[PDB]
DNA sequence: AAAAAAAAAAAAAAAAAAAAAAAAA
DNA sequence: TTTTTTTTTTTTTTTTTTTTTTTTT
């Protein structure tokens, strides 16, 4: 895939100052809505900027998602598609139906009949993605394992004699149901969910998908797998999304070569909204805000900008990543301090919404409300 | 003529220059060091003589034995007068290696054949060292003659015994045959290298006289050999396992000068500030935390008792916190900066177990110790996070190991106690998850005799704060743009294993009699206290702690290659464990 | 305290790579 | 006498079952 004058095709539209949009609407088109799920693929796809200061403070530069929801939401078909369209991309599930394991070892190749060291499925992603579905029924050597790699990048293995440390810098995007099937949002995301503290700390991005009854969207949803369906049968067989082709091909070129660098940051704006945010969490008997969260922004202010090819993180990135990261951060949150903190940040969860879409929101809520009271 | 070739190499390494000598000079100290081997800077000879360097290139079997027997013969004209008994000359194994890059094993094609080739790998198992015979000696079963001197050939590349003087008459005598090391090594391609979905492949390594066990599995490697194929007396048809006649190896990842170095960073009067600031710079604030790390890192000293009884000198340490603060990157650090040091979870790591384990072969029957990273870790640092998530197993293991420096383990097969002398430093968050105060020592559900253990614990809290935070995420935000007294990390490295290898010290009189009277002290006022609060606080104060306060003041000492311990250091000392006191006492 | 599920032991079977001896011409 | 095919043996690995151990009600 090395062509030139390309270039020019990825430039050509890089300029098209709306092209966020048209990104994070090319992704899995084959899936309607998550727009936010899509948003945050698209950061993790085009990843942050690693760096170690000194040698000593090792930063990854990648964005872990968790996408965690109630089934028959399409989870699985969000990492089928990150796997399609991402290079260096393989796919593990945390029961044993994947071809190769999280966890390294050392064995005969049943096939080749020759010794060779299997290393963990997060090695064989180096440099590109891992996904992980039922990231909630991992053995507790895969938990270990994952928990290795995502804290060190790198794994261990002292398995038969070879005492090696082979380095997986991988992007982990998982999957995962909710505790009882069914996510309760009067619960906070990390006791609904099969995960300990730790594992679930070394995520950038939570995405809590949930299923909830509404005629509209259940109608448009119908529709767009019928028509699916009739389209695939064997006999016939607001932007504009990206061909798939040239969104990894503007992929590649921008993981490849931009590397924005964040001299262009209000340090003031950041550390009075950290301040904020963690008087605000600590206001009430809720999951505090933490400095990884601040690495977490800033990453995904990166990201934003290599997707946009700035080559300077700009202001409208940097708010962008806010919104992102307090989304997630607010979803994590129970039902109370869910509005609590709505109400407190409206205006830095706004960045970049339209009027229209939050009046739609209000008035689906209200009609809402209105048809409980009447079928109660 | 190959003559001519080997007088044409007999040339370069007498007169190879650079002045000196360097080839010569080397022959001359390898061979007064009995090592009798070489190493040839390709560059240089295809410098000196590109015609050789292109024939090595093309021709590597013969033309290197032309080189070896030049090297042998230089070795003797610059090193002949010998004492009796060992004048006889020693022939000399020629490593080569190059700057040029390797090249990927994908490209091992048929045509390389023979050839030089250069390839990276990792190295996945290594063969045990024995014996391959360069010069063996036939007996005739019926004449009983002798052919001695049979030039054997090197590599996997056997040799057929003569026919005629009965018919194969022949025999071996082994007490008569000059054999020389012999080893067989797997080697994997890179994982970095292996395409995307595919398998990696694979080359069999053979090493030979000084080549042998210079690598271990799980090395990273660069192999510069010749490749061969098997020569055994000759639906595949006519294929020959292919391997490469190992010639150089390497494997990728103190002067006095640096001593010197060293002594005067030592004698600086703020030595001990300068290493505080020198260990997580990024990291903002902690100074207590980075001081006690530093403590632990110098280790205090190892006594044996003249009843051979051993008092341990490495400090442990525990940090107890809330998850936002940076205690993972400390250890990470940790791991990355001790001599000897190994970073893993509480329920080991991936795929590589925590504590020691032993198991017997059934094949084989042997008694294959698996190691842990405590084992591995021997006379360095043990970082282990989420060190409250043990199994059963592992913390029985450690108990045992934090205290004696052994784990004693006895299978089936056999009892044996591995050392593990590795210092323990252990993160962990509260039972809850967040510190409250409200539950005062209830946020540790570690058994009271773990927590004897280590010498110092630090609590951490981030309960409140609004110009602390602000600093921090500027301070972050600063670390991430930028991306003086701070001692680099290979040099305060080697500076720790320096001190750490030289200086030992011990306590003063003064020293020992200020300890004691404060240790009684902090004895009364936590028994006092234990007593007022009508419960046993899980943080004890035991003798136990005297020996850790003991540890981290020798720590401080030896910090400054300072034989004996003052009494400003035990009182730094006392300090550090106040520290900790404050989680001992103020806690509840 | 007792049952259910998981892990490890252990024993039997298969591949196979190579060295030596008996039968054949 | 000289080849050849077998014979073994010597390692190693793999698979099934059983037994032993760990977790839950
Ligand atoms: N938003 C959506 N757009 C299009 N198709 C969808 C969407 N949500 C679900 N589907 C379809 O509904 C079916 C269920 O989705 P899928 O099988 O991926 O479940 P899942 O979210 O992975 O569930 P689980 O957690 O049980 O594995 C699929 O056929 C999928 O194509
Ligand atoms: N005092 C600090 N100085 C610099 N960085 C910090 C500090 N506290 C937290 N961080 C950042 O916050 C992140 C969380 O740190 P980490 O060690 O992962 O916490 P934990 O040990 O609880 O997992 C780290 O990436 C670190 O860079
Ligand atoms: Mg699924
Ligand atoms: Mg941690
Ligand atoms: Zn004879």
């Amino acid at each position: 895939e090395l062509t030139d004058e390309d270039v020019k095709m990825i430039t050509s539209l890089s300029k098209d100052q709306q092209i966020g949009e048209k990104i994070f609407a090319s992704i899995a088109p084959s899936i309607y809505g998550h727009e936010d799920i899509k948003r945050g693929l698209a950061l993790a796809l085009f990843g942050g900027e690693p760096k170690n200061p000194g040698g000593k403070h090792k930063v990854r530069g990648d964005i872990n998602v968790l996408l965690c929801g109630d089934p028959g939401t399409a989870k699985s078909q969000f990492l089928k598609y990150i796997e399609k369209v991402s290079s260096r991309a393989i796919f593990t599930t945390g029961q044993g139906a994947s071809a190769v394991g999280l966890t390294a070892y050392v064995q005969r190749h049943p096939v080749s009949r020759e010794w060779t060291l299997e290393a963990g499925a997060l090695v064989l992603a180096d440099r590109g993605v891992c996904l992980i579905d039922e990231f909630d029924k991992m053995n507790d050597q895969d938990r270990t394992s994952i928990h290795e790699a995502m804290e060190q990048q790198s794994i261990s293995i002292s398995k038969a004699g070879i005492v090696t440390s082979l380095q997986a810098r991988c992007t982990v995007i998982a999957a995962a149901n909710p505790i009882g099937g069914r996510y309760d949002p009067s619960l906070t995301f990390s006791e609904n969910v099969d995960l300990t503290e730790p594992i679930i700390s070394r995520f950038d991005i939570l995405c809590v998908v949930r299923d909830t009854v509404d005629p509209v969207q259940d109608e448009m949803l119908a529709r767009f797998v019928v028509g699916s369906h009739v389209r695939h049968h064997p006999s016939n067989k607001g932007v504009e999304p990206l061909p798939q082709e040239v969104l990894k091909k503007y992929i590649i070129y921008a993981k490849e070569r931009v590397h924005p660098k964040l001299n262009q940051m209000d340090q003031d704006k950041v550390a009075k909204m950290y301040s904020d945010l963690r008087k605000e969490s600590m206001a009430t008997g809720s999951i505090p805000i933490t400095v990884r969260h601040i690495e977490s922004m800033i990453r995904m202010a990166e990201a934003h900008a290599r997707i946009h090819l700035r080559d300077y993180v700009i202001e409208d990135d940097v708010n962008m990543a806010i919104r992102v990261m307090l989304e997630s951060f607010i979803d994590t949150q129970k039902f109370s301090v869910m509005r609590s903190m709505r109400k407190t940040f409206a205006r830095y969860l706004s960045f970049r919404r339209d009027n229209n879409e939050l009046l739609l929101f209000i008035l689906k809520q209200l009609v809402a409300e209105q048809v409980t009271y009447q079928r109660n | 003529r190959k003559s001519q070739l080997q007088r044409r190499f007999k040339e370069f390494l007498r007169q190879y220059r650079v002045f000196t000598f360097k080839y010569r000079d080397e022959l001359k100290r390898h061979y007064n060091l009995g090592e009798y081997w070489i190493e040839v800077e390709m560059e240089d000879l295809a410098s000196f003589d590109e015609d050789l360097a292109d024939y090595l290139y093309k021709q590597p079997a013969e033309h290197l034995q032309l080189l070896e027997e030049a090297a042998k013969e230089v070795a003797d004209e610059v090193t002949r007068p010998r004492p009796s008994g060992e004048e006889v000359l020693q022939d000399i194994q020629v490593m080569l290696k190059s700057d040029a890059s390797p090249s990927s094993i994908r490209s091992l094609k048929s045509d390389m054949m023979s050839h030089l080739v250069k390839i990276p790998g990792i190295i996945i198992a290594a063969s045990a060292v024995r014996a391959k015979a360069t010069r063996i000696s036939i007996q005739c079963r019926s004449c009983r003659n002798t052919l001695t001197n049979i030039a054997m050939r090197p590599g996997l590349e056997g040799y057929a015994l003569p026919r005629k003087c009965p018919l194969d008459p022949y025999f071996i005598m082994p007490d008569k045959c000059k054999c020389v090391d012999f080893q067989t090594l797997k080697l994997q391609e890179l994982p970095d290298a292996v395409p995307h979905g595919e398998m990696p492949r694979h080359m069999q390594l053979y090493c030979d006289r000084y080549l042998c066990d210079k690598v271990v599995p799980g090395n990273r490697v660069t192999i510069m050999g010749i490749y061969s194929i098997k020569k055994f007396g000759l639906v595949g048809v006519g294929i020959r396992s292919s391997y490469i006649r190992v010639l150089g190896i390497q494997v990728d990842t103190v002067s006095p000068q640096e001593e010197e170095e060293f002594r005067r960073l030592a004698a600086l009067p703020n030595v001990y500030e300068v290493i505080s600031k020198s260990i997580a710079p990024s990291i903002f604030g902690g100074t207590d935390m980075k001081k006690a790390i530093a403590c632990l890192l110098f280790g205090g000293s190892r006594k044996r008792l003249p009843d051979g009884l051993t008092r341990r000198g490495d400090i442990n340490l525990l940090m107890l916190g809330d998850p936002g603060t940076a205690k993972s990157q400390l250890l990470k650090f940790v791991e990355k900066c001790s001599p000897i040091g190994v970073y893993t979870s509480g329920k080991g790591s991936s795929a590589a177990g925590l504590t020691a384990s032993v198991m017997r072969d059934p094949s084989s029957r042997n008694f294959i110790m698996e190691g842990g990273a405590m084992v591995l870790a021997d006379g360095g640092v043990v970082c282990i996070d989420e060190f409250d998530k043990m199994r059963e197993d592992d913390r029985v293991a450690i108990h045992e190991a934090m205290e004696q420096q052994t784990i004693s383990i006895a299978k089936a097969g056999i009892t044996t106690t591995l050392n593990s002398r590795c210092s323990v430093l252990a993160a962990a968050n509260s039972v809850f998850g967040r510190w409250d105060e409200t539950k005062g020592e209830d946020n540790i559900d570690f058994m009271p005799t773990i927590l004897s253990r280590f010498d110092m614990i630090f609590i951490v809290k981030d309960e409140h704060n609004e110009e602390r935070d602000v600093m921090l995420a500027k301070h972050v935000i600063t670390l991430h743009v930028s991306a003086e007294g701070e001692i680099d990390l290979a040099k305060l490295k080697k500076f720790i294993a320096y001190c750490r290898v030289k200086c030992g010290p011990r306590l003063s009189a003064e020293a020992a009699e200020k300890l004691k009277n404060r240790y009684i002290i902090m004895r009364s006022g936590a028994r006092q206290h234990e007593r007022d609060s009508d419960r046993r606080s899980s943080i004890p104060i035991t003798v136990r702690q005297l020996e850790a306060i003991v540890r981290i003041a020798e720590a401080l000492s030896k910090m400054k290659l300072q034989p004996f311990a003052t009494e400003a250091d035990v009182e730094e000392a006392l300090r550090l464990f106040q520290v900790s006191t404050l989680d001992a006492a103020l806690s509840g």
